[PDB]
DNA sequence: GCGCGCCGCAGACTGTCT
DNA sequence: AGACAGTCTGCGGCGCGA
């Protein structure tokens, strides 16, 4: 309620219409705001760094979906099995990963609707059909990754479940205030999918485990990124866990996103001066902080100057890590005001140290 | 037969006597403090052909069982006793591993020692792994230095295999290796980690000195601080703390044994170990010679004071223990360390978030009305059409180069100005190598971790200034019970009246469940802390001991044929073993003491690494067959009860119940009576065990202080009726005349085997005013003697009937054996017969030769692949069956059939 | 000359022999390989530089991604998709984001579905086009259009190794007032890569009712009707520009944006073991943006023979010597770019000089 | 019940910064 | 010629090995 109108006010959500519950979860939402496209760029890159480039085995699958719209993102990955095992190196263990947009049928309002979900799918080629330790390794990796960047990592739980033919699998859940919602699923497809896709010959499906050719098992790990973003927004602000009066008498609306997942980091400003020469040094600082990986919010372009409390509340609701305010004193001394999202106190620091301190802060937040 | 729910006498049924003038007194006593009208439905009858006994009596049967084995070991001990060793060989050499030294120093290379009796010790370098570094093997024939091939520069880079010494001479005999802490030595013998059994057995001089003339925990402290309250100082000189250079002058007598002040083995460089060889060899040789002389002094005394062979055979059996790991030990350590680090980072991040939320105050002076953050500092201080690429970068460069002008200092003296002082203290300086973001370097040991989370103890400052541990934070014009209640504490502190005196060692790890002590009313980040602390407390306490346990990985050649070509066999994985390093006597009560294993760990939830007991996994083709003995200390106290006032397990109300009573239904007296008289929220077991050991009223009162908010005067006047009701006093349901009468008796302490108490607690020239340790020793040593009676059995059952196994593991009133998968039912039946024979033996020594059927057999004999409290249990980790294969276990309460143990059927 | 089977040995089983000039300009084809996907991601990042650096109040948007759109209610499986209608739907919200400052734009990289007709039927295109909508005041429409044409021409020629062939044509004006089209000269002539259309207020006034309340954002203290000029680009490839000709150089692709041929980790240990001498370069994967192909996992010395011809196929820009000769001295780097220079590696040629020569080329 | 480690915390001096 | 950053150093407590 209050969180959603806070999001649409600062455009981390799509639009005013169809804003109620289980409409964004279904995927029939209009979209995301200008700041909402970010954290879908911060996510699907942290996932990509954690899964694809860090693991020497994991390689991106061929572009899927070049009739019926795609829904599982798994069929095309198995379709590109033949080209995955390259001639120069036909190593069985390494697998495929992809991040894309999937289309789902939605019923119960009548006409059938189409829900849009950003899905990250990793298909793993376990060389033994009964190893089951690669699943545990991937579960540990996914769980520690979701608990990473989380203000309250305890809300990310896992549940064991089984289906027909008794496939073994795990379903990650996030504890939203209304209830637990499914985020990521690990499933042993059990090689029957490969046999169904390729019933002609079995010789092509053999891969080299060690020295011997064996038929692999495929493990599907499919997570959703739109509901993951909703989980990250709900982890920040408050999920009605605290409530109470004496716990937090202060009334501050702040979105404590992780520094490595925050959409825009630093917000430039102009104040306490009518000279208008500060726009020049703010543009210079704007050009300086870019090409270092830091995305800046040009709040200095605005002609109107609102109150500092409203600006700070706006930047907190926009998940601004650090607020830079450039006075006329910066023309004389070079000292700029810096305010932190975590601590409301502000300090004066030199402009030369700003970029180095910000990149060091982002790097150390990434490491920790 | 059906008098008290007893069974027929399978053995020794020639003479039966019910007694006279005893049933009337028993019935009259059981009229009071007991309903006595229980129907007591019988257990279904079990009748089987037992293996043929010897001597026509069970005591003589166990005597011949314990004398058939441990006779070559006894003669080897006698040959080592009778030897008159040469003093020392002056010449020490590397000589590529083993070499032989006669009376004089002479170098000759020999492969292995061909000697039966041997005294051996191993010194290791803690700097370089757990690999052995120095060893000498003294024998009546030669001197046998080992040297651990340390001259070679190249190491194995962990994964220990074939590196240590060897002592087994191979078939193509019996060996009693003596040593000081011979379990740590046993870790370095090699072929002890082999899955197949070895004839070699080990005797510990520490177990000898602890069994006879040992010191109780209080006694050891007094002897240390002294190298009513006052008594005769005879036990001070008679006993010692079990460290050598203190036992040697006690038994042998002479100059004190040398002690190297440098201590190169524990805190020395590798190159420091490589040279200075001869002095370290001389110190090790003197150590082993002193151990030999102490054993030579102790062996006839131990044989005289512990005459019955079951005790010696049980100690020899406990010398050999085997814990296989099945290559998942390294994975367990890695996941436990990763989980500990992750939860530590989570708790630190929660602390950072709380500190940042606290830093959001001071705007409008929102502090000093908060009861937690009022007393901190909170202070502030300050001291192309056209390419216009230039004028943007150039202005920034000019402002960067303008750093020197008007700068207060080139090196910043203001460490985050504008922040409060407590937040400045919690922040590392802006130097690049040591920078960490936010309020880092923050831990729970600091006084600023309190006052950030409430702790709900009204005003909880933890202001360690004349606090002395605790203050006015319990209960009841601000002096009365107020949420604030903290200003001018010195004139009117009141509060805790006992002041300091509590142990204060993880005291606040409990009392989080109720008992106030909730880290903030919110739920977001506060109460998440102090729950992470619960999870990581055990691993924080025990990660030194759990890690660095010595594991020797058996190669493919060392593995037997059962492991090879098994369905559960993997070529990539390498299987290993852990010797527990248990000392067969580490307390005056001769129960094994070891910190890592043999604890009350049963994979308890909300804990990180309490799955220590699990992952002791059998190799493929093997299984763990073992049973947790039912609650036995209560039974020992009950059987010490009967035949004193009357027989037939019916004299007292203690004897009447505790055996037909069940945990599922009715009252088993373990918790039900305690939770009826008192609160006893799961602590009933500790209270009952304290009553059984005779701790007394002050210990019970101090134990009950830590469990409820009960007043001292209220504790004396009320809820102390357990002592006044269970025990009539000093000469109802509990009686202590038998235990006290044993305690006053000098030599006949153990009723079963006749093992005498340590000479420190003997009444000869020593009077014990405290009185608790002797009766505690009687109960626990009777339990130990029961364990020895179990362990002497299950042998010659694996010999006369071809059963592979006999690797006992005793943790806490339970037994485990590494048996093959083909012989698990035979092992279960043998264990059931062993339990029946042991219970009949204990009853026969303490009176009559008839046993109730309820305690005559185990409830279930667990056959598993790992070690756990119950077959239907899993560890707290997210996935126990996933990954490592688990068969989920079977109970095996009832055997497969009535068929006998021999292979033909 | 075909470059799809000779130079592009790494390909897909589907239509392996059916690859020609047709069906590659159109979207009716099997998807791109891992190298193609990573090159598309790199090109998308280089296009997104025009979103993060040329920040004239330009913001990202996301379309609903539906092939027909958000259904068809109340009006008398689609002709084309252009990511433009989503921008005009997000006009109100993104104008509310600013204080109604009109010179702002919305950009988006997404999948556009185009039906394929008269194949030499009704196939899905998925041509992964990139759009910029650039809401502009009507008076400066021509200047802003020329501005965007100039920067798009500069950006597309920035990665071009050869002069010309990124032609710009005025063509005609039927959809709007005026426009320009960018044509890349393949050997099968010039085909469209990017187009400009000065749409005007017609589409925005058509989608919304006649009465205006949230429109006409202020510029120069006067509320004026907003003009729209759309920049639409098909994310095609410069692989034909990479291999201009073979001649004596035998079939080499110059790595202007290639994820491979600027990489590391190959060598797998010189003495058939202890691969941490090369695998220990994995720190280039953390905190950097260097893509590294794990050739060391191949560990097939038989396939590594004929080093001159193996550099044609594998090309990880260096290799460790197989013979145990130069394990010491801390240098393994060799065959950098065209000529082997063989210098030290710890701080000179690994984690440094790889970040360099790319950012300098980016600035040029 | 003790003793020797490892952290927190408050000195009393030390050393530039003025 | 003051005065407040930091560097050992003497206190309390926690805690683990016998």
């Amino acid at each position: 309620a209050l969180l959603e109108i806070c999001q649409r006010r600062h455009f981390l959500s799509g639009s005013k219409q169809q804003l109620s519950r289980d409409s964004l979860l279904s995927g029939c939402h209009p979209g995301f705001g200008p700041l909402g496209v970010e954290l879908r760029k911060n996510l699907a890159a942290e996932w990509w760094t954690s899964v694809v480039v860090f693991r020497e085995q994991v390689f991106p699958v061929d572009a899927l979906h070049h009739g019926k719209l795609r829904e599982n993102l798994l069929h095309g990955a198995l379709e590109h099995y033949v080209n995955c095992l390259d001639l120069v190196n036909k190593r069985l263990p390494y697998g495929l990963a992809q991040i894309g947009v999937c289309f789902h049928p939605v019923f119960d309002t009548g006409v059938k609707s189409i829900g849009e979900k950003t899905e990250a799918s990793l298909v793993w080629f376990t060389p033994p059909r009964t190893s089951n330790q690669w699943l545990d390794f991937w579960l540990r990796h996914r769980l520690q990754w979701w608990r990473k960047f989380a203000m309250s990592p305890s809300n990310f739980s896992s549940s064991d479940c089984q289906d027909e033919e008794g496939r073994k699998g795990n379903k990650l859940y996030y504890n939203f205030p209304w209830g637990k919602e499914l985020i990521e699923t690990l499933w042993n497809l059990g090689d029957h999918e490969l046999l169904h896709m390729y019933p002609g010959n079995v010789s092509k499906l053999h891969g080299r485990d060690g020295r011997k050719n064996v038929v692999p098992c495929v493990l599907s790990v499919n997570g959703d990124l739109d509901r993951g973003m909703l989980a990250y927004l709900y982890d920040s602000f408050q999920l009605t866990e605290n409530s109470f009066t004496r716990k937090k008498n202060l009334h501050r609306k702040v979105l404590k996103l992780h520094p490595c997942l925050a959409p825009i980091k630093v917000a430039l400003d102009v104040g306490r001066g009518p000279t208008l020469e500060l726009r020049q040094v703010c543009q210079g600082l704007f050009n300086e902080l870019l090409e270092n990986g830091i995305s800046v919010w040009p709040g200095y372009l605005e002609t109107m100057q609102s109150s500092l409390e409203q600006l700070y509340s706006k930047y907190d609701e926009m998940s601004i890590l650090f607020t830079v305010l450039v006075t006329e004193t910066t023309l004389e001394n070079g000292l700029i005001h810096l305010r932190s999202r975590d601590t409301t106190m502000k300090e004066m620091m030199h402009i030369s140290k700003l970029k180095d301190f910000l990149i060091k802060y982002i790097s150390s937040a990434k490491n920790v | 037969m059906l008098s008290r729910g007893l069974h027929e006498q399978i053995f020794g049924q020639g003479g039966e006597m019910p007694g006279e003038a005893a049933v009337r007194r028993s019935v009259e006593h059981l009229q009071k403090h007991g309903l006595w009208g229980q129907p007591a439905v019988p257990l279904p009858d079990v009748e089987l052909r037992l293996p043929p006994l010897y001597g026509d009596n069970l005591d003589q049967h166990f005597r011949l069982l314990a004398q058939k084995q441990s006779l070559p070991y006894l003669e080897a001990a006698n040959l080592l006793l009778q030897a008159q060793l040469p003093p020392k060989p002056p010449a020490w050499a590397w000589a590529e591993g083993w070499t032989r030294y006669g009376p004089e120093g002479e170098a000759v290379p020999v492969a292995i020692p061909e000697e039966r009796a041997l005294v051996f010790d191993v010194e290791v370098c803690l700097a370089e792994g757990t690999c052995p570094t120095l060893a000498v093997a003294i024998s009546p024939s030669a001197w046998y230095s080992w040297c651990s091939q340390r001259l070679v520069e190249e190491r194995y880079s962990w994964t220990s295999q074939l590196s240590p010494a060897d002592l087994i001479p191979l078939e193509v005999q019996e060996q009693l290796v003596v040593g000081h802490n011979v379990s740590f030595d046993r870790a370095h013998i090699r072929e002890q980690y082999l899955i197949q059994g070895s004839r070699m057995r080990f005797l510990d001089t520490m177990s000898m000195h602890m069994a006879i003339s040992g010191l109780s925990s209080f006694q050891r402290s007094l002897w240390i601080a002294a190298k009513p309250a006052i008594s005769s100082w005879d036990w001070l000189d008679i006993s010692s703390v079990n460290s050598l250079a203190e036992v040697h002058r006690l038994y042998v007598g002479g100059p004190p044994l040398e002690k190297e002040p440098r201590e190169l083995f524990v805190k020395g460089t590798m190159k420091d170990i490589r040279e200075n060889f001869q002095d370290l060899m001389q110190y090790c040789a003197q150590d082993v010679w002193a151990t030999h002389e102490v054993f030579q002094q102790q062996l006839p005394l131990f044989l005289e004071r512990c005459p019955h062979p079951v005790t010696l055979a049980g100690m020899l059996e406990m010398g050999v223990s085997y814990l296989p790991v099945n290559q998942n030990w390294e994975r367990y350590l890695a996941e436990a360390q990763g989980t500990y680090e992750e939860l530590q980072r989570e708790m630190k991040k929660s602390l950072m978030d709380l500190a940042n939320d606290a830093c959001q105050l001071l705007s409008g002076e929102r502090y000093k009305e908060d009861p937690w953050l009022w007393d901190l500092e909170w202070d502030l201080q300050e001291f192309s059409e056209e390419e216009e690429f230039q004028q943007d970068v150039m202005a920034r460069a000019c402002l960067q180069k303008l750093k020197g002008t008007t700068e207060l200092l080139p090196k910043r003296p203001q460490h985050l100005p504008g922040h409060p002082g407590w937040y400045r203290k919690l922040c590392p300086r802006l130097d690049d190598p040591a920078w960490t973001p936010g309020p880092s370097l923050l831990s729970l040991q600091m006084r600023v971790t309190p006052k950030l989370m409430a702790l709900t103890w009204d005003g909880f400052p933890l202001h360690y200034s004349e606090r002395h541990g605790w203050g006015y934070l319990v209960p009841g014009y601000n002096d009365v019970d107020i949420p604030g209640c903290w200003f001018f504490k010195l004139p009117h502190k009141d509060g805790n009246s006992c002041n300091v005196g509590s142990p204060f060692a993880k005291d606040f790890l409990p009392k989080m469940e109720d008992g106030t002590l909730q880290a903030g009313p919110g739920g977001a980040s506060g109460p998440r802390a102090l729950e992470i602390n619960k999870m990581i407390s055990f691993w924080r306490n025990a990660h030194k001991r759990i890690s660095s346990q010595m594991v020797v990985w058996l190669p493919r050649s060392a593995l037997p044929r059962a492991v090879i070509r098994h369905p559960d066999y993997d070529e990539e994985g390498l299987y290993g073993a852990i010797l527990p390093q248990v000392v067969t006597a580490g307390t005056i009560t001769r129960r094994a003491v070891e910190p890592t294993w043999l604890t009350a760990s049963n994979a308890r939830p909300d804990r990180v690494g309490s799955e220590l007991k699990a992952m002791v996994q059998a190799p493929p083709g093997y299984t763990l067959v073992g049973a947790d003995v039912d609650s036995q200390e209560l039974w020992i106290a009950a059987v010490l009860g009967d035949a004193h006032f009357a027989g037939m397990h019916g004299c007292t109300a203690f004897g009447w119940m505790t055996l037909q009573g069940r945990k599922s239904r009715g009252t088993d007296l373990h918790s039900k009576t305690a939770t009826t008289v008192g609160i006893s929220r799961e602590h009933a077991k500790i209270f009952n065990y304290g009553r059984i050991y005779g701790a007394g009223q002050p210990f019970a009162e101090r134990l009950l202080m830590q469990f409820n908010h009960r007043l001292t005067q209220q504790e004396a006047a009320e809820k102390a009726q357990q002592m006044y009701a269970a025990t009539k006093g000093l000469r109802e349901s509990e009686m202590f005349n038998k235990l006290e009468s044993i305690a006053t008796s000098d030599i006949p302490r153990t009723p079963v085997l006749g093992c005498c108490i340590s000479r420190a607690l003997e009444p000869s020239a020593v009077q014990e005013e405290f009185m608790t340790s002797r009766v505690n020793w009687v109960v626990q040593s009777s339990a130990v003697d029961y364990l020895h009676l179990m362990l002497v059995a299950m042998k010659w059952l694996f010999e006369e009937f071809a059963i592979d196994g006999r690797f006992c593991i005793s943790i806490h009133d339970e037994v485990r054996y590494l048996v093959r998968e083909e012989d698990r039912y035979r092992a279960a039946l043998a264990l059931q017969i062993t339990n029946l024979l042991t219970r009949c033996m204990f009853a026969y020594k303490l009176g009559l030769n008839d046993l109730p059927q309820s305690v005559a057999f185990f409830s279930a004999v667990d056959i598993d692949r790992c070690l756990r409290k119950e077959v239907t249990m899993d560890c707290k980790t997210p996935s126990n069956p996933t990954g490592m294969e688990r068969r989920y276990g079977i109970p095996q309460g009832e055997a497969l059939d009535i068929y006998q143990i021999i292979e033909l059927t």
